[PDB]
C-alpha cells in the first residue's frame, strides 16, 4: 500500500511562495501521477496539477501561472510551489496519488485520487503572533469565556482543569477583520449552583505561551 | 472550459439504520472514449482526508463497506447507503477522470442524524467590564442545543437592525443528542456602544412559534 507523508511551512504571508512537498512509501514511485489538491476553509476540493516519475505535468489553468510541481526520483519525492499567496490561497492541501500515467494502466488500473496525505493547513496573513485576552461571559444558566484577539490558531479551552465537561460548547474560532481570531467557550450550569460552585476557563495558546485562567462569576 | 459537478441535495438528514442516497450530476458526458466512466465518490470526516469509496461509477474500493454502492451513467450518478450508521456522517464529494486537465469534484454533500425539532435555549452577555475600559466592546448572543441547524439571529441596537458588524460561529452536531449551537458577536466600539441604551438578540428558529428575544440595557442589571 502506497503511503504518503507530508511536510512544509503552513503558516504565511501574502506574496510568499507556499512550499510543501511529500515522500512515498510503501511501493514504486513509477507507473502513476503524483498530484496536489486543496481545500479553501468551509470549500469543496480544488485540483491543482499533478507530476509523475518522468518529470510529466499537468496544471488546473486557473493557476498555471503560479504553481511549479516537481518531482525527485531519488528520494522518491515530490513538491509543489505556489508563488505570489494571498488570502484566497488560503486552505487545507493535500498530495494525493493519481491516475496510471499510461492509457492502458489508466483503463484497467484502480488507481485515481485513491491514496491521500494528511492535510496541511495553509493560513495567508500579515498577522503577528500574539496571545488572547480573555473576558468572562457572566451568568439552567450559562456562562462562558470569551478568548478575543490571537494568532494563530490554535487555542484550547477547558474548564475547571477538565473536571467540568458535560455542557460545554467550545465554538469554532472566527477570523475577524483585523486578521486575529476570537471565539467563546460556554456551558451550562444549574442556576441553584451559582453561589455555591466555582467556575474557571483555563486558556491555552501555545505559540505565544499563554496560560490564563479566568474565573467567571455573576455580577453585581 | 472546467467540468461543473453538481451535487443535491446539499444537506441530507439521515436516520440511523435507513437508506440514504445523493445526487451527482456533471455538465457534459463522463464517458471517455477509453469506454470507462470515471466517476469517483469520497467521504470526509471533520479533520481528515478525503477517503474514496467508490470509483469508476460502482467498483467499490477496498475495505469499504458494502452498503455502500454507486450507480448511473452519462451525466447522472447516484450513491447508496442501504442502512445508515452513525459513522456515516460527514461530508461525500465526487469527482469525475474522464476530461482534465483539470479534474474537478462536485461542492460536497453534508450527512448529518436527523432528529424532532428542538428550539434554542437563547442568551444574551454584555460585554465586560474588563474589555470596555480596552476600548472596544463585544456582546454575545448564544443559541443552545437546537435542531435543525437553520436558524436566524438578528441584532437590535435601541430597536435599530444591525448588520455588517457581527459574527456567528456553530458547533458539529452533538454525537449524544443531535443538536447545535451557535454564538453571534456584535462587535462595537466603546464609543459607539456607549451611544445606545437596549441592546437585543432576536432568534428566528422553525422551534419557535414566534421570534424569541433576549435583551439587556447598558449600565443597568
Amino acid at each position: 500500500q502506497v503511503q504518503l507523508q507530508q511536510w512544509g511551512a503552513g503558516l504565511l504571508k501574502p506574496s510568499e511562495t507556499l512550499s510543501l512537498n511529500c515522500a512515498v512509501y510503501g511501493e514504486s514511485f513509477s507507473g502513476y501521477y503524483w498530484s496536489w489538491i486543496r481545500q479553501p476553509p468551509g470549500k469543496g476540493l480544488e485540483w491543482i496539477g499533478e507530476i509523475n516519475h518522468s518529470g510529466s505535468t499537468n496544471y488546473n489553468p486557473s493557476l498555471k501561472s503560479r504553481v511549479t510541481i516537481s518531482v525527485d526520483t531519488s528520494k522518491n519525492q515530490f513538491s509543489l510551489k505556489l508563488s505570489s499567496v494571498t488570502a484566497a490561497d488560503a486552505a487545507i492541501y493535500y498530495c494525493a496519488r493519481g491516475y496510471a500515467d499510461t492509457p492502458v494502466f489508466r483503463r484497467y488500473y484502480y488507481y485515481g485520487m485513491d491514496v491521500w496525505a494528511k492535510g496541511t493547513t495553509v493560513t495567508v496573513s500579515s498577522a503577528s503572533t500574539k496571545g488572547p485576552s480573555v473576558f468572562p461571559l457572566a451568568p439552567t444558566a450559562a456562562l462562558g469565556c470569551l478568548v478575543k484577539d490571537y494568532f494563530p490558531e490554535p487555542v484550547t479551552v477547558s474548564w475547571n482543569s477538565g473536571a467540568l465537561t458535560s455542557g460545554v460548547h467550545t465554538f469554532p474560532a472566527v477570523l475577524q477583520s483585523s486578521g486575529l481570531y476570537s471565539l467563546s467557550s460556554v456551558v451550562t450550569v444549574p442556576s441553584s449552583s451559582l453561589g455555591t460552585q466555582t467556575y474557571i476557563c483555563n486558556v491555552n495558546h501555545k505559540p505565544s505561551n499563554t496560560k490564563v485562567d479566568k474565573r467567571v462569576e455573576p455580577k453585581s | 472550459a472546467d467540468i461543473v459537478m453538481t451535487q443535491s441535495p446539499l444537506s441530507l438528514p439521515v436516520t440511523l439504520g435507513q437508506p440514504a442516497s445523493i445526487s451527482c450530476r456533471s455538465s457534459q458526458s463522463l464517458v471517455h472514449s477509453d469506454g470507462n466512466t470515471y466517476l469517483n465518490w469520497f467521504q470526509q470526516r471533520p479533520g481528515q482526508s478525503p477517503r474514496r469509496l467508490i470509483y469508476k461509477v460502482s467498483d467499490r474500493d477496498s475495505g469499504v463497506p458494502d452498503r455502500f454502492s454507486g450507480s448511473g451513467s452519462g451525466t447522472d450518478f447516484t450513491l447508496k447507503i442501504s442502512r445508515v450508521e452513525a459513522e456515516d456522517v460527514g461530508v461525500y464529494y465526487c469527482m469525475q477522470g474522464t476530461h482534465w486537465p483539470p479534474y474537478t469534484f462536485g461542492q460536497g454533500t453534508k450527512v448529518e442524524i436527523k432528529r424532532t425539532v428542538a428550539a434554542p435555549s437563547v442568551f444574551i452577555f454584555p460585554p465586560s467590564d474588563e474589555q470596555l475600559k480596552s476600548g472596544t466592546a463585544s456582546v454575545v448572543c448564544l443559541l443552545n442545543n437546537f435542531y435543525p441547524r437553520e436558524a436566524k439571529v438578528q441584532w437590535k441596537v435601541d430597536n435599530a437592525l444591525q448588520s455588517g458588524n457581527s459574527q456567528e460561529s456553530v458547533t458539529e452536531q452533538d454525537s449524544k443528542d443531535s443538536t447545535y449551537s451557535l454564538s453571534s458577536t456584535l462587535t462595537l466600539s466603546k464609543a459607539d456602544y456607549e451611544k445606545h441604551k437596549v441592546y437585543a438578540c432576536e432568534v428566528t428558529h422553525q422551534g419557535l412559534s414566534s421570534p424569541v428575544t433576549k435583551s439587556f440595557n447598558r449600565g443597568e442589571c
